[PDB]
Protein backbone atom coordinates (compact mmCIF):
# COMPACT_ATOMS: atom_id res chain seq x y z
CA UNK A 1 0.00 0.00 0.00
CA UNK A 2 2.96 2.16 -0.28
CA UNK A 3 3.59 1.38 -3.78
CA UNK A 4 -0.38 1.89 -4.06
CA UNK A 5 -0.10 5.67 -2.73
CA UNK A 6 2.55 7.06 -4.20
CA UNK A 7 1.66 5.51 -7.94
CA UNK A 8 4.95 3.63 -8.76
CA UNK A 9 7.08 0.77 -7.43
CA UNK A 10 10.07 1.85 -5.99
CA UNK A 11 9.85 3.66 -2.80
CA UNK A 12 12.42 5.90 -1.71
CA UNK A 13 13.28 6.12 2.14
CA UNK A 14 11.42 7.73 4.29
CA UNK A 15 8.54 8.12 6.11
CA UNK A 16 4.56 8.01 4.58
CA UNK A 17 1.25 8.36 5.64
CA UNK A 18 -0.71 5.22 4.03
CA UNK A 19 -3.80 5.33 6.33
CA UNK A 20 -5.62 5.22 9.48
CA UNK A 21 -6.58 2.27 12.33
CA UNK A 22 -10.49 2.08 13.33
CA UNK A 23 -11.42 -0.37 15.71
CA UNK A 24 -14.16 -2.13 14.60
CA UNK A 25 -17.62 -2.62 16.54
CA UNK A 26 -17.97 -5.98 17.97
CA UNK A 27 -21.90 -6.15 18.68
CA UNK A 28 -25.25 -4.38 18.90
CA UNK A 29 -27.87 -3.19 21.47
CA UNK A 30 -31.13 -1.75 21.20
CA UNK A 31 -32.66 -0.74 24.22
CA UNK A 32 -35.30 1.62 23.88
CA UNK A 33 -37.53 1.98 27.36
CA UNK A 34 -39.65 -0.92 28.93
CA UNK A 35 -43.18 -0.35 27.57
CA UNK A 36 -45.57 -2.25 25.84
CA UNK A 37 -49.34 -1.23 24.89
CA UNK A 38 -51.80 -1.44 21.98
CA UNK A 39 -52.54 2.62 20.96
CA UNK A 40 -55.65 4.10 20.89
CA UNK A 41 -55.01 4.98 17.41
CA UNK A 42 -58.13 2.57 16.67
CA UNK A 43 -60.41 5.26 18.58
CA UNK A 44 -59.11 8.18 16.20
CA UNK A 45 -59.43 6.39 12.99
CA UNK A 46 -62.32 4.65 13.18
CA UNK A 47 -64.58 7.03 15.15
CA UNK A 48 -67.96 8.07 13.71
CA UNK A 49 -68.36 11.34 14.14
CA UNK A 50 -65.28 13.98 13.64
CA UNK A 51 -65.51 17.66 14.77
CA UNK A 52 -66.03 20.47 12.62
CA UNK A 53 -63.25 23.14 11.23
CA UNK A 54 -63.91 25.42 13.51
CA UNK A 55 -64.13 23.19 16.71
CA UNK A 56 -61.52 20.83 16.18
CA UNK A 57 -60.97 17.93 18.22
CA UNK A 58 -58.80 17.60 20.58
CA UNK A 59 -56.74 13.80 21.48
CA UNK A 60 -53.55 13.32 23.01
CA UNK A 61 -51.90 10.13 23.00
CA UNK A 62 -49.43 8.25 25.33
CA UNK A 63 -48.15 4.75 26.68
CA UNK A 64 -48.30 3.24 23.01
CA UNK A 65 -46.72 1.34 20.63
CA UNK A 66 -46.21 2.80 17.46
CA UNK A 67 -47.62 0.27 15.02
CA UNK A 68 -47.87 2.02 11.35
CA UNK A 69 -49.48 -0.97 9.31
CA UNK A 70 -52.64 -0.39 9.40
CA UNK A 71 -52.63 3.08 7.79
CA UNK A 72 -52.14 1.61 4.04
CA UNK A 73 -55.20 -1.00 4.43
CA UNK A 74 -57.74 1.28 6.29
CA UNK A 75 -57.87 3.03 2.88
CA UNK A 76 -56.23 3.21 -0.71
CA UNK A 77 -53.34 4.68 -1.54
CA UNK A 78 -53.24 8.29 -1.40
CA UNK A 79 -51.48 11.67 0.02
CA UNK A 80 -49.03 11.43 2.62
CA UNK A 81 -46.87 14.21 1.82
CA UNK A 82 -44.86 14.41 5.14
CA UNK A 83 -42.19 17.05 5.46
CA UNK A 84 -40.10 16.48 8.81
CA UNK A 85 -39.53 12.86 8.20
CA UNK A 86 -40.24 9.89 5.27
CA UNK A 87 -43.29 8.33 5.99
CA UNK A 88 -41.60 4.62 5.62
CA UNK A 89 -39.11 5.38 8.71
CA UNK A 90 -41.86 6.02 11.45
CA UNK A 91 -41.38 2.97 13.12
CA UNK A 92 -37.47 2.91 13.66
CA UNK A 93 -36.78 6.69 14.77
CA UNK A 94 -39.39 6.58 18.03
CA UNK A 95 -41.78 9.28 19.15
CA UNK A 96 -41.66 12.22 21.36
CA UNK A 97 -44.96 13.79 22.62
CA UNK B 1 -30.21 9.13 7.37
CA UNK B 2 -32.73 7.19 10.02
CA UNK B 3 -35.48 9.64 10.00
CA UNK B 4 -35.81 10.91 5.86
CA UNK B 5 -35.52 7.64 3.16
CA UNK B 6 -32.50 7.78 0.33
CA UNK B 7 -33.29 9.95 -2.77
CA UNK B 8 -33.66 13.22 -0.95
CA UNK B 9 -31.02 12.54 1.81
CA UNK B 10 -28.54 13.16 -0.59
CA UNK B 11 -29.84 17.09 -0.94
CA UNK B 12 -29.48 17.39 2.11
CA UNK B 13 -26.56 15.62 3.26
CA UNK B 14 -24.51 17.65 -0.35
CA UNK B 15 -25.16 20.76 1.77
CA UNK B 16 -23.36 19.31 4.75
CA UNK B 17 -20.60 17.94 2.61
CA UNK B 18 -20.14 21.03 0.67
CA UNK B 19 -20.60 23.35 3.72
CA UNK B 20 -17.94 21.62 5.82
CA UNK B 21 -15.36 21.00 2.49
CA UNK B 22 -15.70 25.55 2.08
CA UNK B 23 -15.26 25.52 5.71
CA UNK B 24 -12.06 23.39 6.17
CA UNK B 25 -10.45 24.90 2.68
CA UNK B 26 -10.64 28.35 4.47
CA UNK B 27 -8.56 26.11 7.34
CA UNK B 28 -5.85 25.17 5.00
CA UNK B 29 -5.85 28.66 2.96
CA UNK B 30 -5.21 30.57 6.20
CA UNK B 31 -2.75 28.32 7.38
CA UNK B 32 -0.50 28.81 4.04
CA UNK B 33 -0.41 32.70 5.02
CA UNK B 34 0.43 32.18 8.41
CA UNK B 35 2.73 30.04 7.47
CA UNK B 36 4.10 32.60 5.05
CA UNK B 37 4.52 35.03 8.14
CA UNK B 38 6.51 32.57 10.27
CA UNK B 39 8.79 31.77 7.19
CA UNK B 40 9.51 35.16 6.69
CA UNK B 41 10.27 35.58 10.85
CA UNK B 42 12.53 32.24 10.87
CA UNK B 43 14.24 34.06 7.65
CA UNK B 44 14.59 37.12 9.75
CA UNK B 45 15.30 34.97 12.56
CA UNK B 46 18.43 32.87 10.65
CA UNK B 47 19.60 36.13 9.40
CA UNK B 48 20.07 37.42 12.56
CA UNK B 49 21.65 34.71 15.10
C1 LIG C 1 -60.37 0.36 11.90
O1 LIG C 1 -61.09 -0.86 11.71
C2 LIG C 1 -60.61 -1.65 10.60
C3 LIG C 1 -61.53 -2.84 10.49
O2 LIG C 1 -62.79 -2.59 11.10
C4 LIG C 1 -59.15 -2.03 10.82
O3 LIG C 1 -58.68 -2.66 9.63
C5 LIG C 1 -57.93 -3.87 9.86
O4 LIG C 1 -57.10 -3.81 11.03
C6 LIG C 1 -56.32 -4.99 11.28
C7 LIG C 1 -55.59 -4.77 12.58
O5 LIG C 1 -54.31 -5.39 12.57
C8 LIG C 1 -55.38 -5.24 10.10
O6 LIG C 1 -54.64 -6.43 10.33
C9 LIG C 1 -56.19 -5.36 8.82
O7 LIG C 1 -55.31 -5.50 7.71
C10 LIG C 1 -57.07 -4.13 8.62
N1 LIG C 1 -57.89 -4.28 7.43
C11 LIG C 1 -58.29 -3.25 6.67
C12 LIG C 1 -59.13 -3.60 5.48
O8 LIG C 1 -58.00 -2.09 6.95
C13 LIG C 1 -58.30 -0.79 11.10
O9 LIG C 1 -56.98 -1.18 11.47
C14 LIG C 1 -58.91 0.04 12.22
N2 LIG C 1 -58.14 1.26 12.42
C15 LIG C 1 -57.09 1.33 13.24
C16 LIG C 1 -56.41 2.67 13.32
O10 LIG C 1 -56.69 0.37 13.88
C1 LIG D 1 -41.17 -3.78 32.99
O1 LIG D 1 -42.18 -3.22 33.85
C2 LIG D 1 -42.99 -4.19 34.53
C3 LIG D 1 -44.02 -3.42 35.32
O2 LIG D 1 -43.79 -2.02 35.24
C4 LIG D 1 -42.12 -5.09 35.40
O3 LIG D 1 -42.93 -6.10 35.99
C5 LIG D 1 -41.02 -5.73 34.56
O4 LIG D 1 -40.15 -6.48 35.40
C6 LIG D 1 -40.23 -4.67 33.81
N1 LIG D 1 -39.22 -5.28 32.97
C7 LIG D 1 -37.93 -5.37 33.32
C8 LIG D 1 -37.02 -6.04 32.33
O5 LIG D 1 -37.52 -4.94 34.40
Amino acid sequence: ETKCTLKSFTVEKGIYQTSNFRVQPTESIVRFPNITNLCPFDEVFNATRFASVYAWNRKRISNCVADYSVLYNLAPFFTFKCYGVSPTKLNDLCFTN
Amino acid sequence: FSRLDPPEAEVQIDRLITGRLQSLQTYVTQQLIRAAEIRASANLAATKM
